[PDB]
């Protein structure tokens, strides 16, 4: 419940006007894989 | 299920757009490798059905 | 006292505490394994397949106009191209997965082609002691990241024994210079040589 | 830190043929501060 209060923010951070940005998308995923605990642990796996 | 509904559609909305895949942008196709590498496709099919 | 181009190194890790050098066979068994070296007193390990020359080193944007297209010392935040000195081919990060556990841990092997997709790696300083722009000193802790896959060359302890893989765990690595530019007409280690005075043969249980 | 930062700006433009208007205004900036710092360097050593 608590972690879902950030991804609804970040899905406004890279997707606008029905289109994806480039410069933020190429740096959120480079940073999201530095801490693989940030993914849900069933796929970190079941 | 609502949390994993958020982890999925975020990365769907960070997928590089199709017209950059028609060009040979190696950085842009490096990311499209990684997101496809993370998730098995047939996991979605049992979820979609 | 500082590393440069065209001088062989040997990647060694640390895990009781135990130093594992990283070698790979080639011409058959294109994947890489580990080999320990902390027990050199009772058993000499094999260094024949562990030599690695750095034949080029560029900046990050520098190779970007090599792909669309003599002794330079190197820095953190540069790119690197290793060559397996015995097999005359290049280290790379491969496409498959030798994990078979959905770990998304890629497997490290060798490559014959000189394409620049997955052959290249970038180094990174371990702590905040050094940073970008500084030279690599001899014996400093390094983190090696893929260029094509953006994963880290790390040791893995999960599947029974130990092996090396590319996934999202960082692992310290010593570069450990093994042979710089030697003078002609002199001998160093690793030299294959003959012993005349008439050779020193064995028989073709041959002891 | 200025030196690598200007050199990697060359490698981005080393593939391009022509330079547009905003590309030069950036590059006009970095050398104008470079001439300032070499001049500020040499006044540490103009005296013997």
């Amino acid at each position: 419940c608590g972690g879902e209060r950030y991804l609804d923010f970040l899905r406004f951070a890279v997707f606008v006007n029905g289109e994806s940005v480039e410069e933020n998308a190429n740096v959120v995923v480079r940073l999201l894989i530095r801490k693989p605990e940030c993914f849900g642990p069933a796929l970190r796996g079941s | 299920m609502s949390f994993y509904a958020a982890l999925i559609d975020l990365l769907g909305r960070c997928a590089p757009e199709m017209h950059l895949i028609q060009a040979g942008k190696g950085e842009a196709l490096r990311i499209r490798a990684i997101l496809r590498s993370l998730v098995p496709l047939d996991d979605l099919v049992g979820i979609i059905s | 006292q500082f590393l440069r181009t065209d001088d062989e190194v040997v990647l060694q890790c640390s895990a009781e505490q135990l130093k594992l050098c990283l070698a790979a066979e080639g011409f058959g068994n294109r994947l890489c394994f580990l080999e320990p070296t902390s027990n050199a007193q009772n058993v000499p390990p094999d260094l024949a397949i562990c030599c690695f020359t750095l034949e080029q080193s560029l900046s990050v944007r520098a190779l970007q106009e090599m792909l669309a297209n003599g002794h330079r010392t190197l820095l953190y935040g540069h790119a690197i191209l290793l060559r397996h000195a015995h097999s005359r081919m290049y280290l790379s990060c491969l496409t498959t997965s030798r994990s078979m556990t959905d770990k998304l841990a890629f497997d490290v092997g060798l490559q014959e082609d000189a394409t620049g997709e997955a052959c290249w790696w970038t180094m990174h300083p371990a702590s905040k002691q050094r940073s970008e722009g500084e030279k690599v000193r001899v014996g400093d802790d390094l983190i090696l990241v893929s260029v094509s896959s953006e994963r880290y060359l790390h040791l893995s302890t999960a599947s029974g024994e130990l092996q090396v893989d590319a996934s999202f765990m960082q692992t310290l690595w010593n570069m450990n210079p093994i042979c710089s530019c030697c003078e002609e007409g002199y001998v160093t280690g690793g030299h294959v040589l003959r012993l005349f005075h008439e050779c020193l043969t064995i028989s073709a249980q041959r002891r | 830190r200025l030196q690598e930062s200007i050199s990697d700006f060359y490698w981005y433009y080393s593939g391009k043929d022509v330079i547009e208007e905003q590309g030069k205004r950036n590059f006009s900036k970095a050398m104008s501060v470079a001439k300032q710092v070499f001049n500020s360097l040499t006044e540490y050593i103009q005296g013997p």
